[PDB]
């Protein structure tokens, strides 16, 4: 049985949040992150942000994870303003007569009335990955896989790329369940496609992958890093570390290339009809 | 299920959408640059619009504040590569020269809509859902950015529409990786549509569908293709037989 | 009610086997060779540093040894902070940790956290209201130690911190707690008083290292935690009864007071040197990415010099009361020499950016933006230059030259969107505009 399920993550827009964003610049990570996948995952299954924190969460952290860099996009910036012609919200409150009320005791005295809003016009900058592909495999129990694989061929709810207006550009369920013993010959049994006949191929493909700790201790090497991508919930989010290597696959020897198998280019059709074939001097003689 | 709309849009030289220098936004695709309108901009332009107007509606489809909003609006892509413009004006007196930014482009849009997530935002209510989709279409169909409009007035309308009902979501700018350049048996808008006739008629061979244009100018697929199951030259016709197929409601 | 920093778990550390983990004081002094701090913000991962660094001293001072390289510290330091246990407590009735005497100025407890917003402030990234969601201990604590290294101006009547405007972060960097501790262990011959000690006081002239390290510009209360179910809105910890409201008094730095910090970078004129990035692209700046070559010339000459390890950089943008964004970045540094009129020109290329930018598509107009094209392929250009930041540093194999070059393809593509004709005046055109690129300007 299969122990291993893939993911292809491509579209003309992407964009996967770092650590680095905690006011109106919100920047990107070059790769894929775990807590995306985890909740593109959650989103296809149809679990809510309060029922994944119970039990669907950890069961999805102990699967192993790698990507391979098909292809990396460009850093693009856009610029972003929020509520202008309107009203915005704040978070200004009377403070109360003693302390001994409040969060749920005085929430329940809210009303529409006691808000307070300012005219004004909230300005960011927002960053993407323009024209990047990524190939992801999860490695686990194989019924779990199995239960993935099968939300993923018809998803509950949509599915975007790190952000709603990012819609993906091929299915993400393209490539079957298999077999495998570790990480690189999954991420080297899937091929790499082109997109037409004459384009630039990378030479090498850079690939993340998680740390696995071996024996019991063995201490992190010295090339490890620490990223905050492992999800503990989702409302109010919470992140935890982890440990993550690179490293690379060079192509012709462990990863093919695919043929273009389609045309491009649509052209009109075709006049100019022949005066020397035979099926023309047979219906001619025939309309004679 | 969910419902996906493609549209293919061209517009005359106009600014609909600019950055902090007055630039209109752009993107990367392809290998070449392409124009692009914001998403945010598309929506609030079909939102908040008095045609649009038509238990309350309005946020089921849009949510405000976990409402869980049921449409989904991808970042309008050019067919072609990029070609903004310089336009160089002055002020008189009647009793210093400027520079401002233009730019034409033919424009790909997607949408998506949830059609459970509408009805469980609704509380059961099913006919009030299909009328939304009606009026969203109608709404999307026949509105525009309100850019540079008073200097730039692009009023221009979709040429080609057409509405999926697949089971996953997919868009099709694949189709587009290549740029459309123009030859003189043909336009833009009829090679572009072509080019999306080109990518359905694949990835089938290795659903359904309803096509519409108007007065059918365009037809999808350049021969006797069945690559679509319907082709219709009404928009009213094309929202009915899309309110049918939802399960029989009649607009 | 009761609660104290060295028995209770506030400290979020990752062990070098790959288990995250919540420690405390004691036992993140005990260990401190198999784990490293992790922290999401950077501001917290260097204030954190920074109270450890503090605590070392004052162990070293009252104990007289220093941590050796490649063990664990020292033992004798672990009883005196047990001698000293009262001085280190949160709540109850008489000394407690950074804090003073009760007022009656009430603020939510949000102003201790520049991210998430209070007051006036628009709730938009980050739904929140004032006294309905409150921090946790460990919030208040990691809150409190951002007091001396992170207070800006509160617009009026309120003033800055010791540092005025919080300045660039520059340090160094290890793989593990005792390693970082060992490589910034510079102490001086005067320490003063710290902070957590009894009542500080301004006094005479004169800082030292321990009361510059603690010096808190204000004074706040913590008055309780409530009882309920409700979650932390820094951290989202499901925990129990957390505090809400506090009170908060403004501690003016009186004239003089000659201090320098050991981390932070200075200018010419020995004011401030603080991050320069921006949300928009006005006259006189050019958004690119994180401006890591600002505090360089000032550190490689001034203090730090050159030296074998991992440089840290932190950067905090700010602009009177408002806050922009904090980054951070390391740097390779093998330590070979300096050039002056190089560092120089690195320092300064922000206006290089700007000036390229500027430059018009053809002609000379006054108040002219000029190519918004080229800000599109600014930050992608930056980022992929800053990969090699310690060779170009220190000129190894890197050079201005070798990084002019990652424009080129990007201004080969612009080029065909600009002059999309099939003319000979076309491609000449083409072949005028690939040959743009910065050029350093040392003043
Ligand atoms: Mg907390």
């Amino acid at each position: 049985p299969p122990n291993t399920l893939f993911l292809r993550l491509e579209g003309a827009l992407q964009s996967w949040g770092s650590n680095e964003a905690k006011f109106a610049l919100r920047r990107t990570a070059d790769a894929p992150t775990k807590s995306g996948v985890l909740g593109l995952l959650c989103a296809a299954m149809g679990i809510g942000r309060a029922e994944a924190a119970d039990s669907w969460l950890p069961k999805l952290a102990n699967l192993r994870m790698g990507v391979r860099i098909d292809r990396p996009g460009i850093r693009w910036w856009d610029f972003h303003t929020v509520g202008a012609g309107q009203r915005m919200r704040m978070a200004e409150l009377k403070a109360p007569k003693k302390p001994s009320m409040v969060g749920a005791a005085l929430a329940e005295t809210l009303t529409p009335s006691k808000v307070k809003t300012r005219a004004e016009t909230l300005l960011s900058r927002r960053e993407y990955l323009a024209d990047a592909s990524f190939l992801v495999a999860l490695q686990g129990e194989p019924e779990l896989v199995a239960k993935l694989s099968a939300a993923l061929a018809k998803p509950v709810w949509a599915i975007y790329l790190g952000r709603k207006s990012c819609p993906p550009s091929r299915p993400v369920c393209e490539h079957p369940p298999g077999f495998y013993n570790t990480l690189e010959e999954a991420l080297s049994a899937v091929p790499l496609q082109k997109r037409w006949h004459n384009e630039p191929l990378p030479q090498i493909l850079p690939c993340v992958m998680d740390w696995i700790p071996g024996y019991d201790g063995e201490h992190a090497p010295d090339d490890a890093e620490i990223h905050y991508d492992l999800p503990v919930s989702f409302q109010p989010p919470r992140h935890l570390p982890r440990f993550v290597i690179r490293r690379e696959l060079v192509v012709g020897e462990d990863v093919q290339v695919s043929r273009e198998t389609g045309t491009s280019v649509w052209r009109p059709k075709g006049t100019r009809a022949d005066y020397n074939n035979s099926e023309y001097k047979k219906v001619r003689a025939e309309r004679l | 299920m969910l419902i996906e709309i493609h549209m293919i849009q061209n517009h005359s030289p106009a600014n609909l959408n600019r950055d902090d220098l007055g630039a209109p936004k752009t993107c990367y695709f392809g290998g070449v640059l392409r124009s692009r309108i914001s998403s945010q901009c598309i929506k609030r332009s079909i939102r908040t619009s008095n045609d649009f107007k038509a238990l309350a509606p309005d946020i089921a489809l849009c949510g405000r504040m976990t409402v869980e909003a049921a449409l989904q609006v991808a970042h309008a892509i050019s067919t072609h590569i990029a070609r903004p413009e310089i336009d160089y004006f002055v002020a008189a007196d009647d009793v210093h020269i400027g520079e401002s930014m233009f730019a034409s482009a033919c424009f790909y849009k997607y949408f998506s809509i949830d059609w459970e997530q509408l009805v469980k935002n609704l509380k059961g209510d099913t006919n009030l859902a299909a009328h939304t989709v009606g009026a969203f279409l109608l709404a999307a169909a026949k509105t525009n950015p309100s850019g540079k409009q008073n200097s730039f007035a692009a009023h221009n309308y979709p040429d080609g529409i057409l509405v999926e009902f697949k089971n996953s979501p997919i868009s099709y700018a694949n189709a587009f990786v290549r740029p459309v350049s123009v030859v003189k048996e043909s336009d833009l808008v009829e090679q572009s549509i072509g080019q999306l006739s080109n990518y359905v008629n694949d990835i089938r061979l290795g659903v359904i569908g309803f096509w519409f244009s108007p007065n059918n100018r365009y037809p999808l697929g350049y021969k006797h293709s069945k690559l679509a199951s319907r082709n219709i030259g009404n928009l009213n016709e094309l929202v009915g037989a899309v309110l049918d197929y939802i399960g029989g409601f009649k607009w | 009610v009761m609660y104290n920093l060295l028995c209770d778990n506030w400290v979020n550390v990752v062990y070098l086997s790959g288990k995250p983990d919540r420690i405390s004081l004691v036992q993140t002094l005990k260990d401190a060779h198999c784990l490293q701090l992790a922290y999401s913000n950077p501001m917290d991962r260097f204030t954190v540093f920074r109270f450890l660094l503090a605590l070392g001293y004052w162990c070293f001072a009252n104990t007289n040894v220093e941590p050796e390289p490649d063990k664990p510290l020292p033992v004798s330091w672990i009883p005196w902070l047990e001698e000293n246990k009262e001085y280190f407590e949160l709540f109850g009735d008489g000394k407690r940790f950074f804090q003073a005497d009760p007022s009656s100025r009430i603020r939510a407890i949000t102003d201790l956290i520049h991210e998430i917003p209070t007051a006036h402030n628009l709730c938009h990234f980050k739904h929140v209201t004032d006294y309905i969601d409150g921090l946790c201990e460990a919030c208040c604590i990691k809150g409190l130690l951002r007091l001396p290294v992170f207070t800006t101006v509160g617009g009026r009547g309120i003033g800055a911190g010791i540092n005025n405007t919080p300045p660039f972060y520059l340090l160094w960097h290890a793989n593990d707690l005792a390693g970082m501790l060992a490589q910034n262990w510079q102490p001086w011959d005067n320490m003063g008083i710290p902070a957590w000690l009894g009542s500080f006081q301004k006094e005479s002239r004169e800082v030292g290292l321990l009361a510059g390290m603690t010096w808190l510009p204000r004074k706040v209360y913590l008055h309780d935690p409530v009882p309920g179910q409700a979650a932390c809105c820094s951290c989202g910890l499901p925990s129990e009864a957390l505090v809400y409201s506090c009170s908060i008094e403004v501690e003016p730095v009186p004239k003089g007071l000659e201090w320098k910090d050991p981390h932070g970078v200075y200018t010419d004129q020995g004011k401030s040197l603080q991050s320069k990035i921006k949300l928009m692209s006005n006259d006189r700046y050019t958004f690119a990415d994180r401006d890591w070559y600002s505090p360089l010339f000032s550190y490689l000459h001034a203090e730090g010099n050159s030296r074998q390890g991992k440089l840290w950089l932190v950067g905090f943008a700010s602009d009177k009361a408002k806050s922009i964004d904090i980054w951070d970045k390391i740097i390779e540094l093998e330590g070979t020499d300096t050039n002056d009129e190089l560092l120089a020109q690195l320092a300064n290329r922000a206006t290089a950016l700007n000036a390229m930018r500027k430059k018009p598509l053809r002609g000379d107009f006054k108040k002219s933006v000029g190519t918004p094209q080229i800000a599109d392929i600014i930050p992608h250009a930056e980022n992929r230059i800053a990969i090699n930041a310690g060779k170009m540093t220190e000129n190894r194999g890197y050079s201005w030259q070798d990084a002019d070059t990652e424009y080129g393809e990007l201004l080969t593509k612009v080029a065909y969107s600009l002059e999309p004709a099939q003319t000979v005046d076309a491609r000449l055109k083409r072949g005028n505009f690939i040959s743009r690129k910065p050029w350093p300007i040392i003043p």
